[PDB]
This record gives structure tokens, C-alpha cells and sequence, in this order.
């Protein structure tokens, strides 16, 4: 349950936007070959 | 007093598992007035209950509107009448000076309020057998919304089997007589619901006679609009809004008692497009069972919700959330879709300008200062304006230039709000698509589903 | 003579039995019972209001009588007979505290919290009974908020000018109150009733730092408000309050359980305004399944899949649900999704090949295999959330809307059919870092709340 | 026909 329980007395990323991926690999196959026909 | 049982209090259980080793005894204690707190509308169907003195006096008043042919003198003679009924009728406990109040008004319209409108000539032409009746019709008036101070007797409110023969009678005879009919059927509507608020029911007729009603109001929407025909949007929104909240209240009440309701996935949808922006909405839906949000209308509903919401939203008292969509293209897109419902699309044609303009503002964002203006063509196939006309009307509102009478200069756009200050709003308007389609269906059948 | 000396204690401000919690006084409320058997109630009311030392005040005397009167006809093995009893002594307790100089306040402020606790438990327990006790839902617990709200409604802070430092025990339970009132609020499934109790908080506090309140009421209450913030579709504002209050947490099992409660909003809050945690120092909070979870949709959003963040929602829908966070995931992680997905396109197109324009057409072949199937397409001949949105065909509302949003900076050509992004190598000119794009647009409530 | 930055407008 959500409710808290009683008890009386970094996390993030610092740069994600700077690794292989399945989905990365086919975006750019299609870059490629968007460039050849174009 | 309190429920004392046997499977009831096994059900619930002890206070502490072994009361006797402390000391206690089994004592057969005195049953105990209920408290106030735990004091408890209907949700079942009751058989019809009419007192004999009631039903003999109801009688009368009938009988003297066919007999006394003078209005004034029939009026004041079922003043008095009714003057003697409120006292016996308190007497008898059917009203008060908590009782469950039961209507037995047995016409679409109670016989003193007919008399009364015909002294005050408040009688409506769809209310007479023939247009110079003095008198209005018993088998065709509609009771008015009660605006007064004593509590309503029981001769003026219908109960629900007769509410639903006056919905009946509305939608089988009165849905074409719109869009001039439209402050009739508004203000008769009004009192069906009130009668069902009058006797505190909620039962199948209470949820049956809301649900066409909204379905009329989607139907007036598109209506009037369509007609150019002059009426209160707000008016006919709230009472919409108003039927919604009572149908998603006694679909709650039948879920607690463990019923169901056939069309609650489609009024829940209906509720998800009366406030587009409120996140109450997005949250109720979500405590919702599951074949409930998963049922087509509301995932439907739940598109339309996600494409319009934009975080450039401006508005006075609105708070804006981060990452909205925007997706007009995808909404006039959706609004194309033959799997829309139309008086789900009727509903949604509400926003049309707010989309528009909120879309041009965002697009002319994107536009470098050097941009040429944007051909109407372009501007008309993506907002799906209806003609040329309406998108000169629309940018000479939001005073966006026009250039040689067939181009928009979108940097000329200086308003962030869609609601401007000291204007009146922008007219309201519809889309050929779903007129069309309203044209290859009767009215009839929409409201009936 | 117990019920003599019963009252000897209560009106010397010893509450040591005064409690409805059998398990504490059991034996004593059984001698009770057999000695005010055979008293009819108007000769309790006697006893109390005849009674030596008896504080000369109405509320506490009622107070009193009802205890009498609930150790006389209390049901020990029928929590439903004896609930009337129970619950009209608990408000005449809480009655007690309204007026700020009440006989015996400061000692009867540890009773309260203590037959508070114990309502709570029994006011749910009975809710569940609902339909075969003839009550609407949440009828006890609302009640109960009822009480509580109007205790909540009674406090006030000192004059700006008081003589002492002295906090009042209802100013020391303060916050403890807000908590069980928003607690409740969120159980009976109306926490937009938390908007009075957290508008009128900080005014009735005498305390002028939120941080001088104990930590775990301090935390308790940033998770409700992120929840409450959360629910209102402002994620920012709920997000500094989720991050705060975790971040105090981190400085028993009950910790790690709650330090859960709050990761299960933190992370998709977080999400929303593209900042991805890091699973190490989770791992004490989170099981290995939940860290997969969040990871396989932090892979659809950080490469720009929006297939994958569709169906990602689509698998976990019920317990999104629950928690109500479908809605707003299906909401507003798109925009991330695509601002990641033109990124990757304009890192190869711009940055890497050198060209600043983008036709649509190029975008469009790129949504395409990002979005896939659409409500139109064949195989999906019925509209869900999930294939009802998005569409590659709309390219120009995407590039627009992510200029408008602050996450792309482009210029949209709509005649040329042309997306024009400035000539640059480095990418974070043309496509800036999300999180610091949003919170500038979207500024928050701030952590400290005063 | 190059990028013109609209960050006021935006902002």
C-alpha cells in the first residue's frame, strides 16, 4: 500500500546525453540509406 | 437502531480475540439508536404508491379543467384546492411542513401548473392541441423547472415510470422541432431531472433519463451552432455537465452496491470532454475498473484529452504542465475517423477555436522573421477549416494580417491567450464532416443510441 | 469502587486508562463493566457531573460521561455493536481539544494522537463492511477526517509578540495532523481534499522553518504533496517534493518500505523531466524485476522508441493505474521520446554530415519506425491509447511543438516542407539538455517550503 | 534561409 509506515526520529545521472542499442542501430540504417536514395 | 445479527457480527468480528480471559462476560445488551453519522438515494426499483385521497383529489382537478371553460376562475379554483391539499397532504406525512418523497403527478405536466402557465400565458405552442387554445393540453405540457418556497407536493412531481414516458414523449415527437425548441426542451429537461432530485431516486429510470438527456445536449450543441440560431452555449454546457456529474454519482453508488450499469463506459466518456483540461478527470477515470477504461469510447475519450492539451494553454487560473502534445494535426485527424461517435465529435466541436488558435500560435514560433505569410490553403486542409470564409473571419478576430486575400502573416500574431480581453468570443462553429454525417442518421436515433 | 476512581484520575489530568484499546486496559474496563452494570445512563451523567475535583467544563464532563458509558455497554466480541460507543467517545475526546485553554490539554494532546491511531485501523476495517452494514463507502474514515479537520480548523498560532517560546501540544501535532488527514484523504479517494489542509498549514505554524519539524513527518508530508502535486499534472512542482523527501529519508524496515513508496513516483516524475536515477544506490529499496521494469522503458525513451514507450505503458497499465500514473506517463513522456529520437537524427544529419536542413520526409521515415502502428493502420482496426496518438504523418506538429517546448531549436518551413537547424558541430546548441529546458520553463515550488 | 533563434517568443 501507499501509505507511509511510522518511523519517528547523488541519484541521478548527472549527463545521460553524453552505448549500443538494437533500436539506435536501425534508426541510423535508415539515415544511411534515406542518404543513398536521396 | 443499530444492526444487530448474527452473520453480520460474525462477519466483522471482536474488538480482542479473547474477551473472557480479561474478565469479560457475555452481556445481551439493549439495542441502541442508530447514530447520527451512520444515517443513509434509491438505486432500486420501488412499486408505484399513491394515496386514495391523492389519487381522488388529483381527479377532481382533472376533471374541473375539462369542465370550468373560464382560465381565471379554474386557476383560483384549484388555488384553493391546493391550499386545502398542502395541509392534508402534510398530515398524511407525504410532505413536509426524513420523509421519502414519492411523486404521483401522473401527466407530463401536473394539472395546477397547467392551469397556472395558462393565467400567466406561459404556455408553449408545443404545448397545445391547436395553436389558439386558451388552454394548454394535458397530454402534451411539460412541467417547467420549479424556480420558487414550500416543498413541492406530491401532485407536482412525476414519478420515474412517468419521467421516462415524458422523456419518451420528447424525443419521439420534439427532437425535430430544434433548433427553435430549444429553450423549451432545455428548461423541460431541467425539470425531468429535477423531479428525480425531488424523490432522491437514482434507479434505472433516473440513470436511463439522464443518459438521453446528455445525448440531447450533445445534439442541440451541433444544432444550434449549425444553424447560426442564438442561444446560451453556457446554459445548455452546465445542465450537460451537471447530468454528467449525476450519472458518474449514481455509477459510482451502483459499483458500491455491486451493479451494473450498460452505458457507463460512454457517459464516462462523455465526462472526460466536459472539463478537456481538468486533471480530476485523467484521475477518476484511472480508479475506474478496468473494462471501463479499456472500452473503446473512453480510450477514445483519453486520445482526444492527450492531442489538445498544450502547455502553452492560456487562461486565467489554469496552471500549465510540462511536455504537453499539441497534437492538432492528430485531433482534426481523430475528428475525421467514421469510428467517432458523432455526438462525441458534437461534444468536442467545443474546442475548435481553442485548438485553432493555440495551433497557429505555436507554428508561428517556429517561423523565422523573414518567413513569407502562410497560404490559407495550407492553414485550411491542416485546421480543417470549413471554407474561406471562416478562415478570414478567423484571423480578422485574432487580428492576424492578411495578405492579397489569401495568405496569413502568422508573425503578426501578437495574442498568447485564445480569450481576449474586452471581445465577446469568437462565434462557434462546427465541421462539414460531422454535419454530414448527423445528415445520413436521424435525430432519433442518436439520442436512443 | 472503580468508576470512582476512575474518575479521581480523569479529573486530575491522569489518563492512564482512558483509551479504547482493550489490549491496554482490558482487565480494568472488565471491572468497569461489571461494577456500571445496572446504572441507567442518566446516573452517569450523575457520577461525573457529581464528582469532587471534576473540571468545571461541559465538553470535558460529556467527554467523561461517554467513557463511562462505553466501559458500561461495550461488546468485546463485536467490534460492530460497540463501534457507536467507540466512535461517540472518540469525538467527545477531540472535543476536548477545540477550546486552546481546555482543562488538562497538554495531557490529554498524547491520548488523542494514541485513540486517533486506534479509529483509524477500526474506521477502515468497518468501511470494508460497507455494503453489509448498510453504509456508503468510506462513511467511518470520512467521518473520522470530519473530526480531525475540525480539530485541524481550531489551531492557531500565538501572537507575533507572545511572552515564552512555549509550542502547545496542538502545535506540536501539527504537522502530525496534517498527515493523518491527508492520509485519509488519499484512502477515501478524494485528495484534492488536501488543497484546504495544505493551503492553511504553514499560516496555523508557529514554527518559521519547515525544517524545524520532526524528519519523518517532514517526509510523510513532501511525499503526499508530491503525490497531490502529482495528481494535478504538475510534475515539476511534485518532483522537487519526491526528490527532497527521499534525499532526507537517505540520511528499520519500515524506512526502506516508505523509501519505496516514494521511488514508485520519483523515478516516473523524474522521467517526465529527463532525469534517469541511478539503480546502484536504489538497489536497497527497489527488487531486481522493478529496477528491469523502469530500465527497459528508460531504454525506450532515452533512444527515442515511441513504439516502445506505448507498449511499455500498455504492459504495466494496471498498476500505473492504481498509483495514477498511466495518464500522465502517456502524456507527457512522448515529447522527451522525440526530442532523443531528433537528436539522434540531427547528430548524423547535421552535426556528422553537415546538413542544417531536415526535410519532413526525412523525419517522417524516422517517426515511422519509432512510432509504427497507428489507429489507421491495418491490424489495429479498433482506437486505444496506445496506437491513437502518435502518427508519422504529423511531422511538422512534432518538430513544432518540441520548438515550443524549448526542446529543439529550429526554424519549420512548411511551404519547403523543411525542418532548418543552426550550422554547428556541437549538438547541445541545437537540441539543449532537457531537464534544464523544462524546470526554466516550468519553475517549481520551491523545496524549502519556508 | 538560415536558423534564426525565437528563444523570446518561446520563452
Amino acid at each position: 500500500d501507499d501509505e507511509f509506515e511510522d518511523f519517528p526520529i547523488n541519484i541521478w545521472e548527472e549527463n545521460w546525453d553524453d552505448v549500443d542499442d538494437d533500436f539506435t542501430n536501425e534508426l541510423k540504417a535508415e539515415l544511411d540509406r534515406y542518404k543513398r536514395e536521396n | 437502531y443499530m444492526i444487530n445479527d448474527a452473520k453480520t457480527i460474525q462477519l466483522v468480528g471482536p474488538l480482542i480475540s479473547s474477551p473472557d480471559n480479561l474478565g469479560f462476560q457475555k452481556r445481551s445488551h439493549k439495542a441502541r439508536e442508530l447514530p447520527r453519522f451512520l444515517i443513509n438515494p434509491q438505486l432500486e426499483k420501488r412499486a408505484f404508491v399513491q394515496d386514495p385521497w391523492d389519487k381522488a383529489n388529483q381527479e377532481k382537478m382533472i376533471s374541473l379543467e375539462e369542465s370550468i371553460d373560464d382560465l381565471n376562475e379554474l386557476y383560483e379554483t384549484l388555488k384553493k384546492m391546493r391550499n386545502t391539499e398542502r395541509s392534508i397532504m402534510e398530515e398524511k406525512g407525504l410532505v413536509d411542513k426524513a420523509i421519502v418523497f414519492q411523486g404521483t403527478c401522473l401527466d407530463m405536466c401536473p394539472t395546477f401548473e397547467r392551469s397556472r402557465r395558462n393565467v400567466e400565458y406561459t404556455v408553449y405552442s408545443y404545448e397545445k392541441n391547436q395553436p389558439n387554445d386558451k388552454k394548454a393540453s394535458r397530454t402534451k405540457a411539460l412541467k417547467v423547472f420549479a424556480r420558487p418556497a414550500a416543498p413541492p407536493l406530491p401532485s407536482d412531481v412525476r414519478p420515474p415510470h412517468i419521467l421516462v414516458k415524458t422523456l419518451d414523449y420528447i424525443v419521439d415527437n420534439l427532437l425535430t422541432t430544434l433548433p427553435e425548441s430549444e429553450g423549451f426542451l432545455w428548461d423541460r429537461m431541467r425539470s425531468i431531472r429535477q423531479d428525480f432530485t425531488y424523490q432522491n431516486y437514482s434507479g434505472p429510470e433516473a440513470v436511463d433519463c439522464n443518459e438521453r438527456i446528455v445525448r440531447i445536449h450533445l445534439l442541440i450543441l451541433h444544432i444550434m451552432v449549425k444553424s447560426n440560431v442564438e442561444f446560451s452555449l453556457q446554459q445548455e454546457l452546465e445542465q450537460l455537465h451537471k447530468s454528467l456529474i449525476t450519472l458518474s454519482e449514481i455509477y459510482d453508488d451502483v459499483r458500491s452496491s455491486g451493479g451494473t450499469c450498460p452505458n457507463e463506459a460512454e457517459f464516462r466518456a462523455y465526462a472526460l470532454l466536459s472539463k478537456i483540461r481538468d486533471p480530476q478527470y485523467d484521475e477518476n477515470i484511472q480508479r475506474l475498473p478496468k473494462h471501463i477504461f479499456q472500452d473503446k469510447l473512453v480510450q477514445m475519450a483519453l486520445c482526444f484529452r492527450r492531442v489538445i492539451s498544450n502547455s502553452a494553454y492560456t487562461e486565467r487560473g489554469f496552471v500549465k504542465t510540462e511536455n504537453c502534445l499539441n497534437f492538432y494535426a492528430r485531433f482534426f485527424q481523430l475528428m475525421q475517423s467514421p469510428s467517432l461517435p458523432l455526438l462525441m465529435g458534437f461534444f468536442l466541436q467545443m474546442h475548435l477555436t481553442d485548438i485553432r488558435f493555440y495551433a497557429l500560435r505555436a507554428l508561428s514560433h517556429t517561423l523565422n522573421k523573414k518567413h513569407k505569410p502562410i497560404p490559407f490553403i495550407y492553414l485550411e486542409n491542416m485546421l480543417l477549416f470549413n471554407n474561406r470564409q471562416e478562415i478570414i473571419e478567423f484571423c480578422n478576430y485574432y487580428s492576424i494580417e492578411i495578405i492579397n486575400g489569401d495568405a496569413a502573416d502568422l508573425k503578426t500574431l501578437q495574442h498568447y491567450s485564445h480569450k481576449l480581453s474586452e471581445t465577446q468570443p469568437l462565434k462557434k462553429t462546427y465541421l462539414t464532416c460531422l454535419e454530414r454525417r448527423l445528415q445520413k442518421t436521424t435525430y432519433k436515433g442518436l439520442i436512443n443510441g | 469502587d472503580m468508576a470512582n476512581q476512575l474518575l479521581d484520575e480523569l479529573a486530575h489530568g491522569n489518563f492512564s486508562h482512558l483509551t479504547l484499546n482493550l489490549s491496554q486496559n482490558g482487565r480494568e474496563i472488565a471491572i468497569l463493566q461489571k461494577q456500571l452494570t445496572g446504572f441507567d445512563d442518566k446516573q452517569l451523567e450523575t457520577f461525573v457531573e457529581q464528582h469532587p475535583a471534576m473540571p468545571n467544563d461541559t465538553r470535558f464532563k460529556i467527554m467523561c460521561t461517554s467513557f463511562l458509558n462505553y466501559a458500561r455497554d461495550v461488546d468485546p466480541w463485536s467490534a460492530w455493536s460497540s463501534s457507536d460507543l467507540i466512535f461517540e467517545f472518540y469525538q467527545c475526546l477531540i472535543n476536548c481539544l477545540i477550546n486552546d485553554n481546555a482543562p488538562h490539554i497538554e495531557m490529554l494532546i498524547p491520548v488523542a494522537t494514541r485513540e486517533t491511531e486506534f479509529i483509524i485501523n477500526l474506521a477502515g476495517k468497518l468501511d470494508s463492511f460497507h455494503l453489509q452494514l448498510h453504509t456508503r463507502s468510506h462513511q467511518f474514515l470520512s467521518h473520522i477526517s470530519s473530526i480531525l479537520s475540525r480539530l485541524f480548523n481550531s489551531i492557531k498560532p500565538p501572537r507575533g509578540n507572545a511572552s515564552s517560546t512555549n509550542i502547545p501540544g496542538k502545535q506540536r501535532i501539527l504537522l502530525y495532523l496534517v498527515n493523518k488527514l491527508n492520509n485519509i484523504y488519499f484512502r477515501i479517494e478524494s485528495p484534492q481534499l488536501c488543497s484546504n489542509i495544505f493551503k492553511n498549514f504553514q499560516p496555523k505554524s508557529m514554527l518559521a522553518h519547515f525544517n524545524e519539524y520532526q524528519l519523518d513527518q517532514q517526509i510523510e508530508y513532501r511525499y503526499l504533496l508530491g503525490r497531490y502535486y502529482l495528481l494535478n499534472s504538475q510534475v515539476h512542482n511534485a518532483f522537487v517534493q519526491f526528490n527532497e523527501a527521499f534525499q532526507s529519508l537517505l540520511n528499520n524496515q519500515a524506512i526502506t518500505r516508505n523509501g519505496t513508496r516514494i521511488l514508485n513516483y520519483m523515478i516516473p516524475t523524474g522521467l517526465i523531466l529527463g532525469k534517469m536515477v541511478k539503480w546502484g544506490p536504489l538497489r536497497p529499496f527497489l527488487s531486481q524485476e522493478t529496477i528491469d521494469n523502469w530500465s527497459v522503458l528508460y531504454k525506450h525513451v532515452r533512444y527515442g522508441n515511441i513504439q516502445g514507450v506505448s507498449l511499455w505503458l500498455r504492459q504495466n497499465e494496471r498498476h500505473l493505474c492504481a498509483r495514477q500514473l498511466l495518464i500522465v506517463l502517456l502524456e507527457k513522456l512522448p515529447m522527451v521520446t522525440y526530442r532523443n529520437l531528433i537528436k539522434t537524427v540531427i547528430k548524423s544529419w547535421t552535426t556528422e554530415w553537415g546538413q542544417n536542413k531536415l526535410p519532413y520526409s526525412l523525419i517522417e521515415r524516422v517517426l515511422q519506425l519509432s512510432i509504427g502502428p497507428t489507429f489507421e493502420d491495418p491490424g489495429a482496426q479498433e482506437i486505444t491509447i496506445y496506437n491513437g496518438i502518435h502518427s508519422p504523418k504529423n511531422v511538422e506538429n512534432v518538430l513544432v511543438t518540441l520548438i515550443n517546448l524549448g526542446l529543439l531549436r529550429a526554424n519549420c518551413f512548411p511551404q519547403l516542407q523543411l525542418c532548418v537547424v543552426k550550422k554547428t558541430t556541437m549538438i547541445q546548441e541545437i537540441v539543449p539538455p532537457v531537464n534544464e529546458r523544462i524546470t526554466k520553463m516550468f519553475p517549481a515550488h520551491s523545496h524549502v517550503l519556508w | 534561409l538560415e536558423y534564426s533563434d525565437n528563444e523570446q517568443e518561446i520563452q
